[PDB]
């Protein structure tokens, strides 16, 4: 069911949140 | 010229962070100094 999904950090596209050294999950992003 | 020209002729936080030589303070003891400390943003 879950798909794999691939990205990079290219901001604004993807960036990781405030802290996220702290953070994990697909909320991180 | 000049003279003519005279007389026809902060804006959000960070704007406040950034300028050092405003002096800006919240309440000792209060959910805002709490919200600051444990804030993780840059500003």
């Amino acid at each position: 069911k879950t798909v794999v999904v691939t990205t990079i950090l290219e901001s604004p596209y993807v960036m990781m949140k405030k802290n996220h050294e702290m953070l994990e999950g697909n909320e991180r992003y | 010229a000049n003279l003519a020209a005279f007389l026809t002729v902060i804006e959000s936080a960070e704007d406040l962070s950034k300028q050092t030589e405003i002096a800006y303070g919240t309440l000792d003891s209060g959910s805002t100094k709490e919200f600051f400390r444990r804030s993780k943003i840059a500003v």
